[PDB]
C-alpha cells in the first residue's frame, strides 16, 4: 500500500502495570505530559461504583478503601491469559476483585453484575491517557504507539491492540519496552550492537538482551525477577527507620497511620537524597504524641548504611542477568551497551552492579523514570507524518545580535533558532546630529559587547540630520537556506542601505556549544549586574544631556543654582559601588517650561 | 557611532 | 521518461504544498496552546513548593494542639512567648497560603468525593448518612482547583443489620 | 510550449520548498519562544510565593531565638520540647527553601556587597576590617542567584 496519510498526532504510551506515561513528539524531542493533576504518572487503576463510574488513576486508588471489590489494579498481568492458568490461578487468590470466566475460556472480570475483559481495563486507561493527551494538544489524538514488555506473545500483543483501538486510538504499532527504551536512548540510529536493557524500580524487574544488527531491534533474551521491585527497596528503609525509632524511643509507629506516612514519604525522600549525597537526615518533628510528650524523630542516614539495607535486592538482580546472557549467547565482552531504564537505577549501588555484571559503564544520560514513553512518542514520530524534517532542520550553534551604545550585546536571533529565519529589529540613533551608523555584529551568550566574538563589522553611512531618537535604523538579520547569515542594515525613510554574508555561521562545530554555554551561565548573575549598570550609566547620562540642553536654552531670570542635582549624578557616575542610578534618575526637572 | 535601542 | 517524470515532479509539489498548509496549521495550534499554557504556568508552578511546604503546616498546627495550655502562664514566661511565636507562625504560614489560592480541605461531615478525599476506613456510624465523611484524620490542600493533597477522611458505611 | 513545463514546476518547486522551510522554522521558533514564556510565568510565580514565605521562617526563627539557651532545661520538659520540635520544624522550612533554590543569606564577616547586603548603620569596630559585615542585623534571602531580600547588616567605618 501507499503512504497512509497519517497527517495527525502520534502519541506515545506506555501502558504499565502499576503506573502509566503519556508523551508526545514536541518537535525534536519528546516530551512527558503531566496529567489533569499535574503528575506525568498515571496510575493503572480503574473502579466502579455503585450505580456507574469509571473512576481511573488516583481518584480510584483514593477510593479503593471504600469499594475493594471494584477498583481493579495490575490487570495487565492478567491479559491475553486464560483462565486455567498458573499464575491467574496464583493471583485470583490475592486479588480482592472477582476474577471470572469469559465464554472463550478467558480470565475477564465482574464488577456489579457486568464483564470486563483485561483488555477493556487497559482500553479504560488509554481512553483517561488519550484525555491527557489532548487536553495538552489542544485537538483529538488518532494515533498512539503503546509499549508492551518483551515477553509478550503475540496474543498479548493482540490484546493491546484491541485495547488501543476500543479507546478510539489508531494504534500504528505495538512496540517493546526494551525497544522504546533503546529509541529514547538514542541507539536507533547506531552500528550493529548487542545492548542490555537493565529495567529495575517498577513492579518488576526485566532484563532483556537486545541487538541492534541491520538498524532494526532483535530481542535475543529476556529475563528478570517478578516480586521484585521498586517499593521493596522504600519498605526496607521504613522498616529499618521504624526499628531505629522504637530502639532509642520506645514506640511502634506500625500501629499509627499519620507516622507511618509520614515515614514513608520521608523514607521517599532520603532514598532520592542518597544517590547524589553520601549523606543524609530525617527529620520529622511531632512524629508521635505520648502520654509523656510529643516525640519528634531525628535520624542521621549515609549511603552506606542505605546500600548495606538493600544489598540483597540489589543482588537478586545478579542471577537473572547471567541467565539473560547465557540465553542470548553473549559475555560480558559482546555487550556494546548498557540502559538504565526504572527510577530504582539511580543509586550509584545499582550501577555500580550493572558495571561490575556487563563490564561496561551504564548509560545513564536519559531519565529512566520516562523513558520508555519517551521512545514510543520518537517511535510514533518517526512512523508518522514528518518529523524527521524537523530533525535535519540545522539551528544555530550560538546567539547572534548587534552592539549598543552602552556597549550591551543586543540579542536579534538567540542560541537555538532554526536557521532559516528572518528576524528584524528598529534602532534609533546614537546622539544629536549623528549621521554615521556603525553595526558591530558578534555571536555568544554573554551580555557584553566584546565579551563573546567578532564575527564582521560594516557602517551605514548617509543619515538625515534630525534629533537623537528620531531617525530610524531596522537592522535585519537574513538567516536563510542552512548555514551563511545575510546580516542587512536598512534605514527606514531613506535610502543608503547596507548588506554582509559574513560567513562562518557555526563553521566551528565542536563542543563550544557545551562549554561556552557552561561557562555563560555561572558567569550569569554578575554579567546582569554590569549590564544594569550600564544600562543605568546610559540612562543617566541621557537624562543630564536633556537638563543641561533644557537649560541652554534657558538663561535669563534662571536662578537654577538650586537645579545643580547634575552636580550630584555626576559624582554618582564616578562610582563603581552602587546598584544602579535609576533610582537617582529624577533629574529631569523643567520648572522653565522652554 | 554605536548604534542605539529604542525604549 | 519526461512526461512521466514531471507528473511525479508536479505530485511531489503539490505534496509539498499539503506540508506547508500543514505547517501554518501546526504553529496555529501551537500558538493557541502556548496561551494555554502560560496562564496554566502563571496558576500553578508553585505546586512542588506548595507541596513540600504542607508538611511545615501541619506540623505548626500539631505543635499549637500538642501544647497543654495549661502551662501557658506567667508563671512560665518562656513557653508563652514561644507558644505565642508558633501560633504567629501558624496564622502568618496559613495567610499566605490562601493568599496564592492554596485552601484548606476539611470535609467534617461532606459526601465522600473520590477526587480530593483518600479514604482511610469504610466504619459503619449510627445517625451519619452512608457515604459521607465520619471524621477527618489529615486536612487536605488544594490550590486554583487543583487537589495537591487529599483529605484524608473515613467515610461511614450502611448499617449491616 | 512542453519546455516551458520544466521551467515552471521546478520555479514552482523552489519557492514552495523555501516557504516551506521557513514556514517548518517558525513554529520551531514560536515554540521556543512560548517555553521561554512559560519558564518566565513559572519563575514569576515562585518568586512571589517566596517574598511572602521569607516573613513566616523570620518570625519562626525569631521565636526560637528569643528564649535563652540557659532555660532549656529538663525541669521545663514543655519549654524543652517545643524548642526542640520549633527548631526542627525551622531546619525543615530552611531545607525546604534550598531545595527550590531559595538560599539564605547570613554574611557573617563577609565583605560588603551592595548588590545583596544593606548597610543600616556605619560604625568603627576594632579586629574588623572596613567596609565588613560586623553584625547582621536582619536576614536576607537568595533566589537562584539573585537577591530576593537584602541582608540588613553593619559595615564596619573608619575610626
Amino acid at each position: 500500500m501507499a503512504s497512509e496519510a497519517i497527517k495527525g498526532a502520534v502519541v506515545g504510551i506506555d501502558l504499565g502495570t502499576t503506573n502509566s506515561c503519556v508523551a508526545v513528539m514536541e518537535g525534536k524531542q519528546a516530551k512527558v505530559l503531566e496529567n489533569a493533576e499535574g503528575a506525568r504518572t498515571t496510575p493503572s487503576v480503574v473502579a466502579f461504583t455503585a450505580d456507574g463510574e469509571r473512576l481511573v488513576g488516583m481518584p480510584a486508588k483514593r477510593q479503593a478503601v471504600t469499594n475493594p471489590n471494584n477498583t481493579f489494579y495490575a490487570t495487565k498481568r492478567l491479559i491475553g491469559w486464560r483462565y486455567d492458568d498458573p499464575e491467574v490461578q496464583k493471583d485470583i487468590k490475592n486479588v480482592p476483585f472477582k476474577i471470572v470466566r469469559a465464554s472463550n475460556g478467558d480470565a475477564w472480570v465482574e464488577a456489579h453484575g457486568k464483564l470486563y475483559s483485561p483488555s477493556q481495563i487497559g482500553a479504560f486507561v488509554l481512553m483517561k491517557m488519550k484525555e491527557t493527551a489532548e487536553n495538552y494538544l489542544g485537538h483529538t489524538a488518532k494515533n498512539a504507539v503503546i509499549t508492551v514488555p518483551a515477553y509478550f506473545n503475540d496474543s498479548q500483543r493482540q490484546a493491546t491492540k484491541d485495547a488501543g483501538q476500543i479507546s478510539g486510538l489508531n494504534v500504528l504499532r505495538v512496540i517493546n519496552e526494551p525497544t522504546a527504551a533503546a529509541l529514547a536512548y538514542g541507539l536507533d540510529k547506531s552500528e550493529d550492537k548487542v545492548i542490555a536493557v537493565y529495567d529495575l524500580g517498577g513492579g518488576t524487574f526485566d532484563i532483556s538482551i537486545l541487538e541492534i544488527q541491520k538498524g532494526v531491534f532483535e530481542v535475543k533474551s529476556t529475563n528478570g525477577d517478578t516480586f521484585l521491585g521498586g517499593e521493596d527497596f522504600d519498605q526496607a528503609l521504613l522498616r529499618h527507620i521504624v526499628k531505629e525509632f522504637k530502639r532509642e524511643t520506645g514506640v511502634d509507629l506500625t500501629k499509627d497511620n499519620m507516622a507511618l506516612q509520614r515515614v514513608r514519604e520521608a523514607a521517599e525522600k532520603a532514598k532520592c537524597e542518597l544517590s547524589s549525597s553520601v549523606q543524609t537526615d530525617i527529620n520529622l518533628p511531632y512524629l508521635t504524641m505520648d502520654s509523656s510528650g510529643p516525640k519528634h524523630l531525628n535520624m542521621k542516614l549515609t549511603r552506606a548504611q542505605f546500600e548495606g539495607i538493600v544489598t540483597d535486592l540489589i543482588r537478586r538482580t545478579i542471577a537473572p542477568c547471567q541467565k539473560a546472557m547465557q540465553d542470548a549467547e553473549v559475555s560480558k565482552s559482546d555487550i556494546g551497551e548498557v540502559i538504565l531504564v526504572g527510577g530504582m537505577t539511580r543509586m550509584p549501588k545499582v550501577q555500580q552492579t550493572v558495571q561490575d555484571l556487563f563490564g561496561r559503564a551504564p548509560s545513564k544520560a536519559v531519565n529512566p523514570d520516562e523513558a520508555v514513553a519517551i521512545g514510543a512518542a520518537i517511535q510514533g514520530g518517526v512512523l508518522a507524518g514528518d518529523v524527521t524534517d524537523v530533525l535535519l532542520l540545522d539551528v544555530t550553534p550560538l546567539s547572534l545580535g548587534i552592539e549598543t551604545l552602552g556597549g550591551v550585546f543586543t540579542k536579534l536571533i538567540n542560541r537555538n533558532t532554526t536557521i532559516p529565519t528572518k528576524k528584524s529589529q528598529v534602532f534609533s540613533t546614537a546622539a544629536d546630529g549623528q549621521t554615521q551608523v556603525e553595526i558591530k555584529v558578534c555571536q555568544g551568550e554573554r551580555e557584553m559587547a566584546g565579551d563573546n566574538k567578532l564575527l564582521g563589522q560594516f557602517t551605514l553611512i548617509g543619515i538625515p540630520p534630525a534629533p537623537r531618537g528620531v531617525p530610524q535604523i531596522e537592522v535585519t538579520f537574513d538567516i536563510d537556506a542552512n548555514g551563511i547569515v545575510h546580516v542587512s542594515a536598512k534605514d527606514k525613510g531613506t535610502g543608503r542601505e547596507q548588506q554582509i554574508v559574513i560567513q562562518s555561521s557555526g563553521g566551528l562545530s565542536k563542543d563550544d556549544i557545551e562549554n561556552m554555554v557552561k561557562n555563560a551561565e555561572k558567569y550569569a548573575e554578575e554579567d546582569r549586574r554590569k549590564k544594569e549598570r550600564v544600562e543605568a550609566v546610559n540612562m543617566a547620562e541621557g537624562i543630564i544631556h536633556d537638563t543641561e540642553t533644557k537649560m541652554e536654552e534657558f538663561k535669563d531670570q534662571l536662578p537654577a543654582d538650586e537645579c545643580n542635582k547634575l552636580k550630584e549624578e555626576i559624582s554618582k557616575m564616578r562610582e563603581l559601588l552602587a546598584r544602579k542610578d535609576s533610582e537617582t534618575g529624577e533629574n529631569i526637572r523643567q520648572a522653565a517650561s522652554s | 557611532v554605536l548604534l542605539l535601542d529604542v525604549t | 521518461t519526461l512526461l512521466e517524470e514531471k507528473v511525479k515532479l508536479e505530485e511531489q509539489l503539490k505534496e509539498t504544498v499539503e506540508k506547508y498548509k500543514r505547517a501554518l496549521a501546526d504553529t496555529e495550534n501551537l500558538r493557541q496552546r502556548s496561551q494555554k499554557l502560560v496562564e496554566e504556568a502563571k496558576l500553578y508552578g508553585i505546586q512542588a513548593f506548595c507541596k513540600d511546604l504542607l508538611e511545615v503546616a501541619d506540623v505548626l498546627e500539631k505543635a499549637t494542639q500538642c501544647v497543654p495550655k495549661e502551662e501557658i502562664k506567667d508563671d512560665n514566661p518562656h513557653l508563652k512567648n514561644l507558644y505565642e511565636g508558633l501560633v504567629m507562625t501558624e496564622v502568618q504560614i496559613q495567610k499566605v497560603f490562601t493568599k496564592h489560592g492554596l485552601l484548606k480541605l476539611n470535609p467534617v461531615g461532606a459526601k465522600f468525593d473520590p477526587y480530593e478525599h483518600e479514604a482511610l476506613f469504610h466504619t459503619p456510624v449510627e445517625g451519619k448518612e452512608p457515604g459521607t465523611v465520619a471524621l477527618v484524620s489529615k486536612v487536605g490542600y488544594k490550590l486554583h482547583g487543583r487537589t495537591l493533597r487529599p483529605a484524608l477522611v473515613g467515610v461511614v458505611k450502611e448499617a449491616s443489620a
